[PDB]
Formats: C-alpha cells, structure tokens, sequence
C-alpha cells in the first residue's frame, strides 16, 4: 500500500504540473497583449509632447 | 451692428465697432437661411473682434453676415412653469406643447454659494440596492457618482435610484440629459406619463446628436432650474445623466479657441471648466439638492484626468467594473474602490462600520490569493485559506440583486432590500452560519432568507 | 444600413484631421472622434407617425417610419478596451 | 556708462538690446540695479541685431522693461586659492557665512577648456575607504572619478558623509565641496560637522542651494570646479565632491525651453550630453596634480534608463549603485552587488586573491537572484540540496555586506565599524567556503568584520 500510494503520488504531480505549465503560458500572453498596449501608448504620448513643444 | 469674420467649426469669431464691444458671455443672434442661430461670447480679442460658440448647427454661415448684439446672456425660464416639460439648452419648449408659462428667467451664469451658506447634514437616505448603502452610504443633501466604462450598467443604477428615492422623496426633481441616447430620454419621459409622475419632474435634453455648444452648456441650463427650487426653500433631486459629456464638449471646442492642448490633449481649463459648475450643485441652509452623477471612464482608464479630477468632488462614489459585468453579476459594483463619506462608525453606527470593513478586508484577501490560485490552482492553498475564499466567493455572489427596472433583461422579479436585512446576511455569512451552502444560492438573491429557500432546491 | 469598418472612417478622419494639425488626443485621434461617430448613429431611428405626417405634409398618414444600422468595428487581439471600440 | 536696455522678461530669461558695435559676447557677465539690490546677468545666446539673450543670477522679480544694463567685458570671475579655504561662497563667489571679504589675491573665470590629450595622466594608484562592499566589489584610485547612484532617499549623502570623514580627513591636503541643488538644511549640518571637528580650514565649500534662481544652480558646479582647479595647477593633490550632479542638468533643461530650443527624449534640452561633458571633462588628474572627485547622482524614480542618470555613466571610472529593492530591507549601505563596478577591480591592479574573491561573490550573488525566482512560487524544498547551500550562503553574504556607519549613528541608534581591505577579503573566502555555514543570516546583519559575527549568532 505504501508503494502503490507512492506510484499515485507521482502521477498526481504530473499532471499537477500539466496545469501549472498551461496555466503559465497562459498569462504570458495576457501579460503581453498588456505589455505591447503601454509599449505603443508611451510612444505616442511622447511624440504629442515633442510636437506640442516645438510651438 | 457685428460681422461673421471667421467660421472654424462650431466657432465664430464677429467684429463689432470698438464702442459697442459685447461683454463676455452675452447672447448674439444671427440669421441662419431661415432659422435664428444663437452664438454664445467666449472671449474679446483685439480690436472689436469677440471670438463665439454656435448653440446649434454652424453650417450655412456665410462670412460677411449681420449679427445682432442681445444685451444679456442666456437666460432660461425657471419655477413651477419648468415642471413636467422638456427643454432645450436655451430653456425653448422641445414638447410639442405650447409655450412655457414662465414668471422670471434667470443667466444660466452664476457664482456658487458662500462659504457661509453652506450646510451640514448626516441624515442617511436609504435605498433599495444592497452593495450601494452597505459599501457606499449616502445622505440626503450629498453627492453621488456613479463611475464606470462602456456598457457598465451606470444608467440602469441611476434608474433604480430613481425608482427608490425619487417616489419615497416627495419635493420635486430635475432630471439633465448631458450627451446622452436621444431613445433614452424619450423612454424615460414616457415612463413618467405612464406613471402620472412627470409632473413633479424637470428634463432638460441636450443628447449626443447636438452640437458642442448644446452639450456644454446644457448642464448648467440644467443646474439653473435646480437652483430656483433649492433657493425656493425646497428639497431637490438633481440627476445628470452623464457629467464625462460637459468635459468632452469643452475639449472639442478648445483648440478652436486657440487654447494650447495639456496632458492627454485636454483644455488647460479642465479642472476650472469642472471645478465652477460642480460647486454650485450644493445644499444650502436655505434648501437641499441632493444628486446623482453618472460619470463616464474613457477606455476604463480610472487614471485619465477627467475621471481623475470627478473624485474630488463628490461624497460618494460607486466604481462599476466590466471585470465583475463580464461575471454577469449586477450590479457591477466594485467594493474594493467604492467607498464614501459616510461609512464612519459616528454616523452608520458601529455593528454597519464593522460589517462593511470586514467584507473589505475578506475581498481584498481574495485578491491577494488570485495569483497564487491562477497558476498553481486551488489545493496548494491552506485550510484557512480556502475558507477564506470559500466566504468571500459567496459573498461576492450576495452582493448581487434583481432589480426592477431590470426585468425586461432578466425576467425574474424586482427585490427591496432594506440596510438591516443586508448588514444581517453579510454579518451572517462572515460568521460563517451559511457555510454548507452552495454558491448559486446567493446568485441574485434579494435577502438572506431568499438565499436560504434557492439552496433548497440548488 | 449596414456600415462596414466604422474603425476605417476613424482612421481617415484622424489623417483629414491631423493633415489640418488639429491636436491630438488619445492614441491619435481628435476629441471630436465621438461627435464623428454619434452624431452618425443617432440619425437610425424610429419615428412616431406624427413625426411622418408632418414631414409628407399629410400625404402619408398612421405609419411609422424606421431606420435599423449594424455598424462594424474591428478589435485588435479582441481588445474590448480601447478607444475606438 | 551702461549701453544696453531690459526688452523681454520672461520667467528667469532677461533681454538685453545693446548699439550693434558693442555686443556683449557669449557667456560676458552683465549688470543691472534691481531696485537697491545689484543683479548679474551671463549671456547665453546672440540673436537678431543687438539683442542678447541671458539668464539672471538672481531673482528676475522687479525688473523692468526699459532698465540700463552695465556691460563687463568678462565672464562670470571668482576668487580662487586658499584664500577660499573655510570659507562659504556663491555661485558669484561672494561669500556668505558673514566672515568678512574673502581677500584673494587671483580670480578666474569659472568658462574654460578641458586639459588637452597629452596632459593627462593614468596613476591608478589603489584608494581604500574602509566600507566592505566599495573596497571588494567597486575599488577606488586616486586621481579617478567616483559616481554614487541612486534615487531618493537610498543613502548617497550618508555614503558621502562616511567617505568624506575617512578619506577627507586622512587625506591630508586641500578639498573643496559643491552644494550643486541642495538642501539647506544639510548644508548647515555640514557646514557645523566640519567646523566642530575641526577640519573646515583645510576645505572650502561652495553652496547654491535650492531655493536659488534656476540660473545659480546652472552655475554654481562650475565655480566649484575653478576652485579646484586652481590647487590642481598648483601641484596639490584635492578632492572634489559635489552634492548632487542631476540638478546641474535638471537647472538646465528649467531655462532651456525659454531659451527656445527644441526639445528632445523624455523632455530634456538637446544640448544635454554636451553640457555634461563640457563639465565633467575638467574634472581629471593631469600630470601636474590630481583630483579625485566623489559625485552623488539622482537616478528619477530609480529608472537607469534616464537620459541623464544613463549619460553620466560613461564618464566615471567606479560606479556604486544604490537600489531602493535593497533599501526597503533597511540593509544599509543598500549598495547592489550586480551592478556597481569599478575600472580598477582587474588582477593587474587588484591582484588575483581580490579579484577572484570579488568574482566568486559576483558569480553566488546572480545564481542566488534565480534561485529567489523558484523558491517564492514552489518552495525551497524542490531545490537540489546543492542549490539549498547555494541558497543559503549567498543570503548569508547578502547580509555580511552590510556595515554600520558612525555617521549613522542617530539613525541606528549603534557603534559604527571600520574594516580594512586585508580583512574584508578573508571573510568574504571564509562565507564563499565552509567556516560559517552554520550561522544564521541575521547574525550577519549590520554587524562589522567577520570575527564578530560569530559574537551577534551567540547573542541572537
Ligand atoms: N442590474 C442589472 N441587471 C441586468 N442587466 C444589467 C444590470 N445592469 C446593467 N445591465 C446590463 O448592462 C447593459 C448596459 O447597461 P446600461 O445601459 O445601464 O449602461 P450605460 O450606463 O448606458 O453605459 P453607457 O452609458 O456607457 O452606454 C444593459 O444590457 C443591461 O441589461
Ligand atoms: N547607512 C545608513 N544607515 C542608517 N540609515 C540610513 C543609511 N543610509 C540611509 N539611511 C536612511 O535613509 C535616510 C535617507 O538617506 P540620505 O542619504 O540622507 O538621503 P539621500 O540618499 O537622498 O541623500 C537617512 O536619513 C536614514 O534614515
Ligand atoms: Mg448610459
Ligand atoms: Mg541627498
């Protein structure tokens, strides 16, 4: 019992880390479509800043 | 007497002779093909040139066209003749009813209240919803804000407080249309015949087909009607059905008027612009208004500057959060950013301070666990940590509410809730009495007891 | 009415309007990129058969007049959130 | 006779109209009667027919249109020498602690060239300070330029403080101190510090604190630099520290839009690497005399990345940054490992027992930061036991890095320590090897040498 416990223990943090993988890569790719958003918008500020500057 | 010397979109610049200079913020008028347009003075450039704003459609205008100098400002009909009409920015009869049987008008120009005049009150005014008197109380005589995106559910909050407060109060009430649905306000009057209500209301429309000029200064058209029944001596209700409107219109028009362009392309003015007409909307020991605002939020963007300086001024404030719609909990109210004057243990008294503060402190815990819980899922969390989250998801789902003026969306019937019966269930399922049921027993639920008979049947 | 890629109007009022240096706002698009738009849509409406009698000079009399529109946007990444949309 | 008349003021900006034959020059000193107060203006631009445009060395408050303008034909001068010594001076070197006339015998104009090519020297010299991690991690020389990182409140006037009471004291020979943009209060403590130890007549301190017009603060390093110049050309050896770097550039970019130009990056004057270099270009160690200079550097909202705090990098020879990230641990002295570096930190100077000690500590310090990234998700315990002692002896010499000081006293409440060179090293060896592994990290914290820490884990 203890070894077949032992055996179940190491297929439930198999697909534990499954989970833990996709779950991941999930937030990548929200992490950065957020990220290319203040990439582009900080851009921009900065150009309206300098145009607006040379009055 | 003046001349059309330049048109730029909805501004006009006019020359007069340098004796007769209009003052700032009179009315002119001129002849528009075959209707009189209305232009509002700005600002006097030099040499008898005075640079305007169009109230309406500025198409049509030749250079070279004759102005007519009106002596005074805007000046719009006020007192009982106002009441169960519709108008336009400058006070005209929109209703295909006949003239307004005005006694007085009055500039739509006017200096807020001495500091002096001012008054203090703490008497909380109820309302039906339970998120918004648990977390954001308010009383009469006080501001509130309704702050939220695109497709939120701030007009339908608005409707509800309407519903609740507007038919227990018994003084009379001023309804502003600022840049709004033009099938929303004539909704809105039709519910009011309906009911046999609209006779103790006023609605000034300046909806979002109108020109600039409309938009801006319809809300203090709006503001001028509220201010004779308070000055009366009266209790007032003043709802305005999107405040984010007045700012915009004032942003289109200011690089007409050659104002250099400020942070995110605002006016320079904004915080002066907002600052001057939301000080008058004030109770007074002569009388009380007590108002609602819905406040617009550019791209969700809380942090723009428009959103940003609409904080300051108001008592209460309700953030609503497409994050929490997208759920399709209603309404979307954050009780995390949501907060008010009014949650003190003086005023609410202790046993609602401790049940608001509470809830605040289980909710925010939930937020600190989400990004464990996102990747490496639930059973890594402790005993007590699942409890945690146990409560507070149970909790968010009570917050929610049917409404009556929802049922064309939901279908299932409007609930009342009053504050004891919410500060009791919150208090209840804190204490952890409910436990052992599920979370769908308290998805729209009006009180704790409903919640109860849906779990039998989950 | 269908109206297709109303985000390709905002795109070339934006270039009419920056080719006449109107200030910018957000992203680059003129404060006056929601009158552009509302004013458009406001027009899709139905009228009460009073409206529609006045307007004919009686010809037409008890019929209500309508003007349904389906407008297009297009979300990059399915980005609900910004300014256009 | 005064020749030229007040046409614009705009803010700190002053325009002058002169007759077109006797235009003042570019940076000429100007002066005019602001009411009963004398003001000096420096010229900045010549532009149009006659009309210069200048920034006032003072406040612009009460001037007119129309006022006569004095024309002297010299650039902002200032007296210079030991005259100056203990002695508090303006940027138009006028002294303001009271005393009494400063009595020079010599003045130089504060605008001059840089040392040309074949004048400069490379006598890198070791320098030792007595703080562990700026002896092992970013070793000074003398003669070198020393920049100290950091954004606000991290410990860069505190550090000065301590390098200046153990250098400046030992040093024997002259110093000179710039107060570029501080303030005043701390230029009063300073000021009683060095006259309550008895040092300030060895040193003279120029001070343009904040309050001054955006002109003094433009200024008032460059009058610093003169004065150190002249004990260079002398043959001395002197040390200069100057109080604050950034606001130099930050006075210039307040006066450069009224100027007219253009802007440029995240809003700076374009002229910005330019003015840099022009000043830190004069601060080097010919081979008549040497100068070592200590400067503090405000790195805006601890971002590296800034035009101004990521220009002056390239002009220093050791570099200590300090990270708030360390700083909200109250770790103090709060210097970052990872990123400060010193040119004299290779084994042809260091020899190879310092620079293998100092890489060795560079190579656990990095392993440890993605080490910390797997620990604070999944735990330690899926660590191999190896990376476990990895772990556990880097957190260890994270924390033997810090050091009280004894001009921190009042802050720590504690005695502060000095360690030598010889001594920093053998610790460091004996936490990168076995000989502590089993003392806790807080018997490191804030401790000293490595012989008492040992003292600290039988009290902890
Ligand atoms: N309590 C609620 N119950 C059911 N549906 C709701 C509720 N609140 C909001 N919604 C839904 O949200 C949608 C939009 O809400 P609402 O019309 O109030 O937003 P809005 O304030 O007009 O936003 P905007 O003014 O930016 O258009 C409606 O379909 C409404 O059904
Ligand atoms: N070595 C240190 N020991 C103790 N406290 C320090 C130390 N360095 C900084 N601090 C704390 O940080 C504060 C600000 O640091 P200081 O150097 O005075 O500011 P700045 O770094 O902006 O010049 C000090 O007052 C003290 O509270
Ligand atoms: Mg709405
Ligand atoms: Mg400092």
């Amino acid at each position: 019992g203890v070894v077949e416990n032992l055996a179940s223990e190491q297929a439930a943090r198999m697909v534990a880390m499954k989970a833990a993988t996709d779950n991941g890569g999930s937030l990548i790719k929200e992490l950065q479509l957020v990220y290319n958003k203040a990439r582009q918008a900080s851009i921009t500020q900065e150009l309206t800043e300098i145009v607006s500057g040379a009055a | 007497t003046g001349k059309i010397v330049q048109v730029i979109g909805a501004v006009v610049d006019v020359e007069f002779p340098q004796d007769a200079v209009p003052r700032v913020y009179d009315a002119l008028e001129v002849q528009n093909g075959n209707e009189r347009l209305v232009l509002e003075v700005q600002q006097q450039l030099g040499g008898g040139i005075v640079r305007t704003i169009a109230m309406g459609s500025s198409d049509g205008l030749r250079r070279g066209l004759d102005v007519k100098d009106l002596e005074h400002p805007i000046e719009v009909p006020v007192g009982k003749a106002t009441l169960g009409r519709i108008m336009n920015v400058l006070g005209e009869p929109v209703d295909m009813k006949g003239e307004i049987g005005e006694e007085e008008r009055w500039a739509i120009h006017r200096a807020a209240p001495s500091y002096e005049e001012l008054s203090n009150s703490q008497e909380l005014l109820e309302t039906g919803i339970k998120v918004i008197d648990l977390m954001a109380p308010f009383a009469k005589g006080g501001k509130v804000g309704l702050f939220g995106g695109a497709g939120v559910g701030k007009t339908v909050n608005m409707m509800e407080l309407i519903r609740n407060i507007a038919i227990e109060h018994s003084g009379y009430s001023v309804f502003a249309g600022v840049g709004e649905r033009t099938r929303e306000g004539n909704d809105f009057y039709h519910e009011m015949t309906d009911s046999n209500v609209i006779d103790k209301v006023s609605l000034v429309y300046g909806q979002m087909n109108e020109p600039p000029g409309n938009r801006l200064r319809v809300a203090l058209t709006g503001l001028t009607m509220a201010e004779k029944f308070r000055d009366e001596g009266r209790d007032v209700l003043l709802f305005v059905d999107n405040i984010y409107r007045y700012t915009l219109a004032g942003t289109e028009v200011s690089a007409l008027l050659g104002r250099m362009p400020s942070a995110v392309g605002y006016q320079p003015t904004l915080a002066e612009e907002m600052g001057v007409l939301q000080e008058r909307i004030t109770s007074t020991k002569t009388g009380s208004i007590t108002s609602v605002q819905a406040v617009y939020v550019p791209a969700d963007d809380l942090t723009d500057p428009s959103p940003a300086t609409t904080f300051a001024h108001l008592d209460a404030t309700v953030v609503l959060s497409r994050q929490i719609a997208s759920l399709g909990i209603y309404p979307a109210v954050d009780p995390l950013d949501s907060t008010s004057r009014q949650l003190d243990p003086l005023v609410v008294g202790q046993e609602h301070y401790d049940t608001a503060r509470g809830v605040q402190s289980i909710l925010q815990r939930y937020q600190e666990l989400k990004d464990i819980i996102a990747i490496l899922g639930m059973d890594e969390l402790s005993e007590e940590d699942k409890l945690v989250v146990a409560r507070a998801r149970k909790i968010q789902r009570f917050l929610s509410q049917p409404f009556f003026v929802a049922e064309v969306f939901t279908g299932s019937p409007g609930k009342y809730v009053s504050l004891k019966d919410t500060i009791r269930g919150f208090k209840g399922i804190m204490e952890g009495e409910y436990d052992h049921l599920p979370e769908q027993a308290f998805y729209m639920v009006g009180s704790i007891e409903e919640a109860v008979e849906k779990a039998k049947k989950l | 009415i269908i109206y297709d890629d109303l985000s390709k109007q905002a795109v070339a009022y934006r270039q009419i309007s920056l080719l006449l240096r109107r200030p910018p706002g957000r992203e680059a698009f003129p404060g006056d990129v929601f009158y552009l738009h509302s004013r458009l849509l406001e027009r899709a409406a139905r009228v009460n058969a009073e409206y529609v009698e006045a307007f004919t000079k009686g010809e037409v009399k008890g019929k209500t007049g309508s003007l349904t529109a389906l407008p297009i946007i297009e979300t990059q990444a399915g980005d609900v959130s910004a300014f256009v949309p």
